């Protein structure tokens, strides 16, 4: 389960209607296919780049795969996405990418769909990891492939149900073209989604490919425990828990050092090196250190690691306190997540959900000192009980469970400077009411993407494909400043007019003798921190930061 | 899952039908115990289901039989002796080449296996001779090869189970000729150490059936007169123990059987009869490759009786008595096919034989009246009879380079012998300069090319390439920065075609070139496996072929002088002080090859060698005047 990488593998078409389409500015269907499969390797590489992906060609001139298979072409096999993948594939973009398509493959040369889903299941079982999902996507222009010849309908049939037997789970993202055509057929048997759908047999549009939101260019899929603590009621009676986190902040993967010349990652070595004397020194006779004014406190490594432990780790509950006693203005830390897990103590569940369940109908919220590693200091958090949420789908999206909230202490609180409580009136609280209400906003959690991380990831790709230029994310936290506008209207002005005020706008140089001379002038003054700096380095004084440690040293050393 | 389906399977075969892909699905997954489940399920279904070869080729089922394991092996050689019937020519094609490179396997078990699948692969692809497929007639081929080769294996019950196979009717006659002439058919030069062992045992064998087994005689305890069987059964018993015995029986009965069917035969199909076995024989001398004394000696000794078969490739004959160091019975069958144009190259063959053996008086009497027929052949060969290498040698190379001689065009043969002539005179002096320019300059033009070019037409190796190798040795330990073997053997340890070849013969020059440029840890194994290469050539020969016995025993002096030398530099106890060179003098200079007794090929070998040894000795460390005053004495000596 945790170590099983999901696995991919496309099924292009490759017949002659593929190629051929309407002359007109709308792209060729082969065109999207590959510019999609291009878009869904760039968002499996930088999400989750473990996943296994593959492309297989089917219905080319030329044949490629383990056994041999007539009009089968296996471009790749079964490996993690890569840079050199995704530009072995451009190549055939655009009419120049079709003839150099034409010329390396073929096209025509009437296949029998059942090899091709044998060469599929044959790279699927021919991974030496786990298969967490199978998935093989078939982009097609058409929806009857056969008809003309039943015998091969039955076999690909059979090979499909086969594989779907086995484990293996294909949804084809069907291709529009000209004509009245793309009837629900001989495909709909063999769809082991089985996605649900009106079924219309009229389409005339794209099929599900746009649903790709195509470029979805940030992720990093993982699920773990992150701790396994202990819920101590007492002293004597504990039970087991797991300690999930929902949120959490993403950031950029870290940088890595390389050797200009070779291009290579260089091994770093930290080591504390010698005292002028020449050696190396132990972890024994080092000892941390700390100064506040002449007073020097001289500490030892383990004691300074021993003056901040105070509890095992684990969960001590401390009392029941209602929900309406924790203020939403306390928030220190992104709240965690608690499941009952019975891998230390057996019966942990049933407790927990009974406690869930008399804890959420008193509406209170359990409160406890969290401990999570062996010398952290205490931590109070108070838990409140979620109660799960469910959609008619039958989808979960608030999991059962107790949620941590970080109780900030007293040394966390900030105080505010005084201010003077000046009131609004009615007949602009109603203005502001009319604008909030002409401003409606239904705001979800998937309604915006980091900017930065957006670029970053966009910059990587065009430096890593020679886009020639970063594509331009486009902001989605950015207000839309002109369309807002025009869709207030000008009751904004009315706002202004009615409390604004009319007047209110809204909107070396130096050597010895000139220190000399300057110290009994005593100015050092338009002598600028920069300058005092250098003088300082340059002459080899000790230099700080402040003004004043400068200003007193070389006043004192120069003349005394 | 899969421990559980092979459970439930072992006693259900009718179950695992619908779990079939799902099984090959994960068969690849697997490396342990559970691969070898994976395969008996497998096993339990193979008759009731089709198009299995696509399924094993696409989970690379050749690779995984060739992995040691004796219970996955034996369910794959099960598995495939129950899909073969089956199968298709050219998918056999391929699974044969994994099956047969299997003789070699201990556990007879899968042996016994694979004998079986053979069996079955014999059976069905003899075919009634029509022309239906290459591969049909190909594997057909390589199987019956394989399964001659079973007959020399261990756990004598499969091969007394071999055995009956072979025997059997419709594969080798019950007739006694026609098994006589099929024996032949099943050589298999892959095995001929056993050959004549089971061809008499095969002969013999049939006798059993035969309807004569009372006392073959009256009796009359003075005597306990006993049947035919209590003959015939020890004969065999001690014919496969030895190889002397199993000779005389087989040529004896080859004897017997031929002279008896002059009878029951007429002569327009006795001379088919005879041209066969003649066929057959030329097939054995040329496909032999590990040439063994006993059998060659019995094919050539069965020739030699017979007027039909006298006529044997001359040059096939001079390879293998040469290779197998038998030259007497190949030097008197040649010499009975003399006494009954195709006429030069017996005796090329004939003098080709002699040489080897000494007696150079008879080789340059044979020399004179069939090879020659001029008058300049006549006299250097006199001159060379006396101890005169330089007119003779001299008149040679004279009569090699002409555009006279417009009364007969000298032979071809004629003109090799006076090159070979003029390359042993050369030898004899010491010309080694004059040999080797004389000696390369028979492959190609100005500067030859000394690589692969003697490596083609292997009568160049056995004829330019000692002495071109011999002259060029000496000439570098004569003192000449003539660096041309150094890349040309460096080059030549690449397959076997120039490295058996050269470690086979040249083994002591090899080792001076090694420990030339010092790598005296490879200079040591080359002249250990010298040794050891001597010994066997000395084994080899006869016990009452003089003069040859002597040839090879007077390069022991060389052999043990070059490791006494290896030996003294290698430890370094002796490079200290002075004492063991003085030692390592007077031990040298105190034993001599004895004058009047040795010709001077050993006295130039032990004394370059001893002069190079003391060169050498001269580059780590009185020691001066004395060093070379005993080359002096030993060169002096040379002269005397």
């Amino acid at each position: 389960k945790y170590s099983g990488r999901d696995s991919l593998i496309f099924l292009v078409d490759a017949s002659k209607a593929m190629f051929e389409s309407q002359s007109e500015d709308e792209l060729t269907p082969f065109d999207m296919s590959i510019q999609c499969i291009q878009s869904v390797y760039i968002s499996k590489i930088i999400s989750s780049d473990r996943d296994l992906l593959a492309v297989v060609f089917y219905g080319t001139e030329k044949d490629k795969n383990s056994v041999n298979f007539k009009n089968i072409y296996v471009l790749q096999e079964l490996d993690n996405p890569g840079a050199k993948r995704i530009l072995e594939l451009d190549q055939f973009k655009g009419q120049q990418g079709q003839k150099r398509f034409q010329d390396m493959m073929g096209h025509g040369s009437d296949y029998s769909l059942s090899e091709v889903l044998w060469v599929c299941a044959n790279l699927f079982s021919d991974v030496q990891f786990k298969m967490s999902h199978k998935r093989i996507m078939l982009f097609t222009n058409e929806d009857n492939p056969h008809g003309n010849d039943s015998a091969k309908a039955s076999r690909a049939r059979t090979k499909a149900g086969d594989l779907r037997d086995t484990g293996i789970f294909l949804d084809l993202m069907h291709l529009k073209k000209p004509g009245g055509f793309d009837i629900s057929l001989f495909y709909r048997d063999i769809i082991s989604i089985a996605e649900d759908e009106d079924l219309r047999v009229h389409f005339e549009e794209s099929s599900k490919l746009e649903d790709l939101l195509r470029k979805v260019r940030a992720k990093e899929t993982r699920k773990r425990a992150l701790s396994r603590l202990k819920l101590k009621l007492n002293k004597d009676i504990v039970i087991s828990v797991g300690i999930y986190n929902l949120v959490q902040k993403a950031l950029k993967p870290p940088p890595i050092k390389l050797y200009r010349e070779t291009n290579e990652p260089v091994k770093t070595k930290t080591r504390t090196f010698n005292t002028s004397t020449g050696g190396l020194l132990l972890p024994s006779d080092t000892k941390r250190s700390q100064i506040y004014g002449s007073r020097q406190i001289i500490l030892e490594k383990e004691e300074t690691e021993e003056l901040k432990r105070f509890d095992d780790p684990g969960l001590m509950l401390m009392g029941f306190k209602p929900l309406v006693l924790l203020k939403k203005h306390h928030y220190l830390r992104p709240s965690l997540f608690v499941y009952p897990e019975e891998s230390l103590v057996i019966g942990s569940s049933t407790l927990f959900s009974a406690l869930l369940i008399k804890c959420l109908e008193k509406e209170v919220a359990a409160l406890c000192r969290y401990t999570p590693r062996r010398n952290i200091p205490p931590y109070f958090v108070a838990l409140v009980p979620q109660e799960e949420e469910l959609d008619d789908q039958k989808i979960q999206v608030t999991p059962p469970g107790f949620q941590l909230v970080f109780l900030p202490f007293a040394d966390d609180k900030r105080k505010m400077p005084f201010t003077e409580k000046i009131m609004a009136t009615p007949e602009q609280v109603g203005k502001m009411k009319a604008i909030v209400e002409k401003l409606r906003f239904t705001y979800r959690s998937d309604s915006f993407e980091n900017p930065v991380l957006q670029q970053h990831f966009r910059n990587l790709e065009a430096l890593a494909l020679d886009l020639m230029e970063p594509e331009q994310a486009v902001d989605l936290t950015l207000p839309k400043v002109e369309a807002m506008n025009k869709r207030l209207g000008s009751l904004v002005d009315e706002f202004k007019e009615l409390v604004y005020p009319p007047d209110y706008n809204p909107e070396v140089e130096y050597s010895e003798e000139e220190l000399k001379t300057h110290i009994s002038k005593g100015t050092l003054g338009k002598f600028t921190v920069p300058m005092l700096k250098e003088a300082c380095r340059a002459y080899g004084l000790k230099s700080g930061l402040k003004k004043q440690e400068l200003l007193e040293a070389l006043t004192k050393h120069f003349q005394d | 899952f899969i421990v559980c389906l092979n459970k439930v399977t072992k006693s259900f075969p009718p179950l695992a039908d619908r779990f079939m892909n799902a099984v090959f699905f994960l068969l690849p997954k697997f490396h342990g115990v559970l691969k070898t489940l994976c395969l008996e399920v497998v096993l339990c279904r193979v008759e009731g289901m089709t198009e299995l070869y696509f399924q094993l080729k696409s989970k690379d089922f050749v690779q995984v039989m060739r992995h040691r394991d004796d219970e996955r092996q034996k369910v794959c050689l099960d598995i495939i002796y129950k899909m073969m019937p089956k199968l298709k020519p050219v998918e056999l094609r391929e699974l044969l080449n994994p099956v047969v490179e299997f003789v070699s396997h201990p556990s007879t078990t899968c042996r016994e296996q694979m004998y079986n699948i053979l069996m079955w692969i014999h059976d069905n692809y003899r075919d009634p001779e029509s022309e239906t497929d290459n591969d049909s007639q190909e594997i057909f081929k390589l199987a019956k090869d394989v399964l001659i080769q079973g007959l020399i294996d261990e756990n004598p019950g499969l091969q007394l189970i071999i055995r009956n196979f072979w025997s059997h009717e419709t594969r080798l006659p019950s007739n006694t000729l026609d098994r006589l002439l099929a024996l032949n058919s099943l050589y298999s030069p892959k095995i001929e150490v056993h050959f004549l062992s089971l061809a008499t045992n095969f002969l013999l064998e049939m006798t059993s059936m035969s309807p004569d087994y009372p006392n073959p005689m009256f009796e009359h305890l003075p005597d306990i007169q006993i049947k035919h069987s209590s003959l015939i059964t020890p004969l065999q018993a001690v014919a496969q123990r030895d190889p002397i015995i199993a000779k005389q029986l087989f040529s004896s009965l080859f004897s017997g059987i031929l002279k008896e069917m002059d009878k029951f035969k007429t002569l327009s199909e006795k001379n088919n009869i005879t041209q066969k076995l003649l066929q057959d024989f030329n097939r054995f001398l040329n496909t032999t490759f590990s040439f063994f004394p006993p059998f060659v000696s019995c094919i050539q000794d069965i020739s030699c009786q017979h007027a039909a078969l006298l006529s044997l490739d001359p040059a096939a004959v001079s390879a293998g008595c040469l290779a197998s160091l038998q030259q007497p019975v190949g030097i008197r069958l040649l010499e009975e096919a003399l006494l009954r144009p195709p006429d030069v190259l017996r005796w090329v063959e004939l003098a080709k034989l002699y040489r080897s053996i000494g007696e150079y008086d008879v080789l340059r009497g044979i020399f004179t009246s069939e090879i020659g027929t001029k008058q300049i052949t006549q006299s250097a060969l006199l001159a060379e009879a006396r101890s005169d290498y330089s007119e003779a040698a001299k008149q040679y190379d004279e009569a090699l380079n002409k555009q006279d001689w417009v009364d007969g065009e000298p032979t071809e043969a004629e003109k090799d012998f006076w090159e070979l002539a003029s390359l042993d005179c050369y030898n004899h002096l010491a010309e080694w300069k004059s040999l080797e320019y004389c000696s390369t300059a028979s492959i190609d033009s100005e500067n030859p090319p000394d690589l692969n070019k003697i490596w083609s037409e292997p009568f160049y190796q056995e004829t330019y390439l000692p002495y071109m190798i011999r002259s060029k040795l000496k000439l570098l330990l004569q003192g000449e920065a003539d660096q041309s073997l150094l890349t040309f053997i460096d080059k030549a340890m690449h397959g076997e075609l120039q490295k058996a070849i050269l470690e086979l013969h040249y083994s002591q020059e090899l080792s001076l070139l090694y420990l030339l440029q010092d790598d005296v840890d490879r200079a040591k194994y080359y002249i250990q496996n010298g040794i050891q290469s001597f010994m066997q050539n000395y084994s080899s020969i006869d016990v009452l072929l003089h003069q040859s016995r002597l040839t090879k025993l007077q390069s022991v002096q060389a052999l043990t002088e070059i490791q006494e030398f290896i030996s003294f530099i290698s430890k370094q106890g002796n490079l200290s002080s002075q004492v063991p060179l003085k030692r390592l003098l007077n031990t040298w200079t105190n034993r001599y090859p004895d004058a009047k007794m040795d010709p001077m090929n050993i006295w130039d070998d032990i004394i370059t060698n001893r002069c190079f040894f003391l060169s050498k000795i001269e580059e780590k460390l009185d020691i001066s005047s004395l060093i070379r005053s005993c080359k002096f004495s030993m060169k002096m000596k040379m002269i005397d």
